[PDB]
């Protein structure tokens, strides 16, 4: 849809969900942790996510009312894999979003602390990053030693544990 | 003597030739006039090739609910 135009009030609503719909969990988290966790979601609820969006699909309309037991199986798949980078990779993730929040959300400028997240996660809960269209010729942009792009500021913080990591070869 | 004009039988057959050309574009003229004026197919009318009048819109943002039968 577009957006508002020349004014607009924003309502809430102080109602709730019908009872014939159970509750669900939100996700929870903000902007930047969750683009620093998409990947490892998509690696997780890849099954879900198409399954919600073909009962959208067949639906022809009706897909907000038909399609919410998919939508909740969707939601928490996603707060479980949240809730796994919390329990086990919390500093790594940490790391990573703050790094994108002090750039523009540009995963060109987070490369070292997205190579310790991804490789703590690999270990931990088996999970890889991998950008899919691709041809095995084509080099994935966040595995290029040498980018032409690279951050003005490279993050402090990342710097010296990938410093570390390199020294005690966990990476 | 002189007097040698088409018989009676020849000239009422020859004149029932020319009523049955006659009827017969007749008839050639209501058909014309009835297959024009007749529905005709979506293939025929506007498109042979594409022939789905179905429009399939943008493809930018496509929203999957967005198609309806």
């Amino acid at each position: 849809p577009r957006e508002a135009a020349a004014h607009w009030v924003p309502f809430e609503d102080k109602a709730n969900m019908p009872d014939n719909v159970p509750d669900v969990v939100e996700v929870g988290a903000t902007s930047a942790p969750l683009l620093s966790a998409s990947y490892f979601i998509g690696a997780k609820c890849k099954p879900y996510n198409d399954d919600f969006m073909l009962c959208r699909e067949e639906s022809q309309g009706s897909g907000a009312i038909d399609c919410l037991k998919e939508g909740r199986r969707v939601t928490r798949c996603a707060v479980s894999v949240i809730e796994d980078i919390n329990k086990s990779c919390l500093d790594e993730f940490r790391l990573h979003w703050q790094c994108l929040e002090q750039n523009n959300h540009q995963l060109s400028g987070c490369r070292k602390a997205e190579a310790l997240l991804n490789k703590c996660v690999f270990t931990k809960l088996n999970l890889e990053k991998k950008i899919p269209g691709l041809r095995p010729d084509e080099e994935p942009v966040f595995l290029k030693k040498d980018p032409w792009i690279k951050p003005a500021v490279d993050d402090f913080k990342s710097v010296r544990a990938y410093a570390e990591a390199k020294k005690n070869g966990t990476l | 003597t002189f007097f040698h004009p088409k018989s009676r039988e020849d000239i009422l057959n020859e004149e029932a030739k020319i009523v049955q050309a006659l009827n017969n574009q007749r008839e050639l003229t209501i058909k014309m006039h009835e297959l024009k004026r007749e529905e005709k197919d979506y293939a025929h009318s506007y498109s042979p090739l594409f022939s789905d009048p179905v429009p399939q819109g943008g493809s930018i943002g496509k929203a999957p609910g967005s198609s309806r039968e």
